[PDB]
């Protein structure tokens, strides 16, 4: 997926932010221990690209201002206001708090100071996963186009990396450097002073309950040939998730096509929803933990139905003992499931 | 149309439009109730002395009901509506009502005050950008010490605005957050801690008349929830509070035991109410992670329930002192009850052979008699129905001893209840009189004959 274009309005926040973020990221690259190298000379320790932000060459600064410009477009772009309160104190509106602490050793080491102190937003992690989301799609299609580390019609490359998976390959471990560098990052976003909502969470209706529901329902029962008639009979029924499933008698098909208890020839009892079904909805009994029997029973003689959860009777809101009454003999009853 | 607390939502507007109301007339009603002159403005054409308005007196009592009670599910329909005004409405709603139970009113608003109390157990500012409490805690030291503050003190002194139940049940309506919550834990405690030091320090009886139901103060009792009169607390501490000292509250409620271990007066109804006082002012609602240290649970439970079962064992027929106490749900005290009943099924069996034959006149006398031995029977029906509850359970395993006590007490009861028609329509007439009263049956989560004492017990 790609996100929406920056306004011109921020232009010149993201400008400064890209300016002090770039401090950061090379006095952070400087401290992580390299040295600096004439000419790609890796090996030694030496790295050209460690250098100060001022220093830096004009295609390597571009492509800095440019990676900036995308992460703060895609911060923008989520969804909720990022209207800046507590502004960068940087030639704007003075308060300069990186001196407070101080490190020097034989290079240029400018202080930084990252606020843990305050209090992370619970939606930043979503900002970073996000990030990393976007990330992933930028490489995925790279690779898409290049062909790079697998030959899979060409055979040129071999050693496949995880990346093609966005989530389920790539662990958390896999990726910590990355993980605590966009941690840092929005450690200094907040050391700055951006205040984040949180869209994602319980404040807003977002959340997801049910990947879907109305069909791939089915019904389970016995042949006909067993429909009781007189006696009084007992089964069980065990349940491993709670969930919309339908316990209770049926009768030899009569109607064309519907589900359990809400027609003449079912009759069916939930605790998921804590509602018998009988040709409607009537609240009747307290729903079931992992592993439970419903416990069901069978009174034929006098038309009276009932349940027994785990040896407990199930009682309604008047206080009794009866499921259902006054329904007529018609061709037997079933043990019938949904 | 944005949808917001009033930027385009008409539904959620329409109770937002009635709080509007709610403050308009309150401003209205206090540049009139609390008039200071009673004579300014006389003769509004007829007699009538009002502060520019001479029409919204009762207009504003007939819509404070529907404005407050907006929705008769108010706790599910607030919550999915809105989850930002709903603080600050309740809380100028609160202080308003305050203001005005303060002045004396006609009609009450008893209902209205517990409709408004629902929404604070369902869950903004916080209490910290809008003082919600401040004139709770002004109306709060106006009786911060009842047994010392019984005087008058209360505003205007009548005997009807303040100094009666309405008091304690607008402190009962305005103290429960138990589901969650809605404070920012300050400006009670420094109040609830002047009424539990004078509740240490009293040693006082023969409280005020017509308030002997003193234990309706406070229903979320709790941990900082005394010898922190703060007279020198306050300087010594303004950063330490009880929730990071965790001494002193468990050194108060093991002092608490003892001394209401120590009264077993026998035959007194100021020993009744001095249990029921005990029961709330010590009782088992202190929810301070009971479940994790379970050994002051335990203690409590045990005391709790060796109390009452050595209180009405001899035969305490007037029952009709104790209200509704908290039952606060294999064992001792189980067995001390199963022999108490099985001895009460004694006397029960001697009355019904009285009720047999050589019956006493005044047929009046006959319905008094019944409706005691009625009121013996609802009292005595809750404890025997959990008792069975834990005796059915007890026995599935491999418990045959409680079975074999609880046997003669079934046939103890299906003896008692062959035909006792004189004692059912009087058993009626008292379940009349209220209806349940607690509808604890009915919870999931008062009492007549054929229950669920009955069919657990026949159950087995």
């Amino acid at each position: 997926t790609s996100q929406i274009v920056l306004p011109p309005h921020l232009e010149r926040i993201r400008e400064r932010l890209a300016e002090n973020i770039h401090e950061l990221w090379v006095m952070n690259k400087i401290e992580l221990g390299w040295q600096y190298g004439p000419v790609r000379d890796d090996n030694k320790r030496q790295h050209p690209c460690l250098v100060e932000f001022c220093k830096l060459p004009e295609q390597e600064r571009n492509y800095n201002l440019q990676m900036s410009l995308e992460t703060l477009k895609t911060l923008l772009a989520l969804g909720c206001h990022v209207g800046i309160a507590d502004e960068h104190a940087e030639e704007k509106v003075k308060k300069m708090k990186l001196p407070k602490n101080y490190q020097l050793t034989s290079g240029y080491k400018p202080a930084p100071m990252d606020l843990s102190f305050i209090k992370l937003t619970p939606s930043q992690e979503a900002m970073v996963d996000k990030l990393a989301e976007n990330a992933h799609n930028v490489w995925a299609r790279d690779r898409i186009r290049q062909g790079w580390t697998y030959g899979i019609q060409q055979d040129v490359k071999n050693r496949r990396n995880p990346r093609l998976v966005p989530y389920t390959l790539l662990d958390d471990r896999t990726k910590k450097s990355n993980k605590d560098s966009l941690r840092e990052a929005v450690r200094t976003l907040l050391g700055y002073g951006y205040h984040l909502e949180a869209p994602d969470q319980d404040h807003a209706s977002r959340a997801e309950v049910c990947s879907g529901t109305g069909e791939r329902f089915r019904i389970f029962r016995a042949e006909k040939t067993y429909a009781v008639k007189a006696g009084r009979w007992y089964f069980e029924f065990e349940a491993v998730t709670a969930g919309d499933m339908r316990v209770g008698w049926s009768r030899p098909g009569c109607q064309p096509d519907l589900e359990l208890g809400s027609d003449d020839r079912a009759f069916a009892f939930d605790g998921f929803k804590a509602q018998r079904w009988h040709q409607g909805n009537e609240h009747y009994g307290r729903s079931w933990q992992a592993g439970d029997v419903v416990g069901c029973m069978v009174d034929m003689n006098e038309h009276t139905m009932m349940f027994t959860l785990n040896g407990e009777i199930l009682l309604d809101d008047s206080g009794s003992e009866l499921a259902f009454k006054d329904f007529d003999v018609g061709d037997g009853f079933i043990p019938v499931c949904s | 149309l944005s949808a917001a607390s009033r930027p385009l939502c008409t539904g959620g507007h329409a109770s937002n439009k009635e709080k509007e109301m709610v403050t308009s007339l309150f401003c209205k009603l206090g540049v009139l109730v609390r008039h200071r002159i009673s004579l300014f403005g006389n003769d509004a054409t007829s007699i009538v002395n009002c502060l520019h308005i001479l029409g919204q007196t009762l207009d504003a009592r007939t819509v404070m009901k529907t404005g407050l009670d907006s929705v008769k599910s108010a706790l599910r329909a607030f919550l999915d509506n809105a989850a930002e005004d709903l603080e600050k409405t309740m809380e100028n709603l609160k202080q308003g009502q305050f203001t005005h139970t303060r002045s004396q009113p006609k009609g009450v608003t008893q209902i209205i005050n517990y409709t408004t109390v629902a929404l604070l157990p369902m869950l903004l500012d916080k209490h910290n950008v809008y003082s919600i409490y401040n004139t709770r805690s002004s109306r709060e030291r106006a009786a911060l010490s009842l047994p010392a503050n019984v005087e008058d003190v209360c505003p205007n002194i009548p005997s009807l605005e303040k100094l009666m139940t309405e008091i304690i049940e607008l402190a009962e309506s305005g103290i429960r957050y138990t589901q969650m919550p809605y404070m920012m834990e300050v400006v009670l405690p420094m109040l609830c801690s002047y009424m539990s030091r004078w509740w240490e320090h009293g040693p006082e009886n023969h409280p005020e008349r017509a308030e002997m139901c003193c234990t309706a103060l406070n229903s979320e009792h709790m941990n900082t929830l005394l010898k922190i009169i703060y007279n020198n607390l306050g300087i010594d501490e303004g950063f330490s509070q009880p929730i990071i000292n965790k001494v002193k509250p468990q050194l108060l409620k093991t002092h608490f035991l003892p001394l209401m271990e120590k009264l077993k007066k026998k035959a007194a109804m100021v020993v009744s109410e001095e249990d029921h006082l005990k029961a709330e002012a010590r009782g088992d609602m202190s929810e301070a992670e009971l479940l994790i240290l379970d050994e002051f649970t335990t203690l409590a439970r045990d005391l709790y329930a060796f109390y009452p079962l050595l209180i009405r064992f001899v035969d305490y027929n007037r029952a009709k002192w104790l209200k509704e106490p908290n039952p606060e749900a294999y064992w001792s005290k189980s067995h001390n009850f199963k022999r108490e009943e099985q001895n009460f099924v004694v006397q029960n069996e001697i009355n019904n052979m009285s009720f047999l034959i050589t019956d006493t006149k005044s047929k009046m006398s006959k319905a008094a008699i019944s409706d005691q031995e009625r009121k013996k029977m609802k009292r005595k029906g809750d404890r025997y129905s959990m008792q069975t509850s834990l005796i059915v359970a007890a026995l599935k395993r491999l418990l045959p001893i409680g079975l074999n006590i609880c046997a003669p007490g079934d046939q103890e009861l299906i003896a008692l209840a062959k035909n006792r028609f004189s004692l059912k329509d009087t058993e009626e007439e008292v379940r009349d009189i209220i209806r349940s009263n607690i509808h604890l049956q009915g919870k999931l989560e008062g009492i007549a004959n054929v229950l669920f004492h009955l069919e657990q017990k026949s159950k087995y």
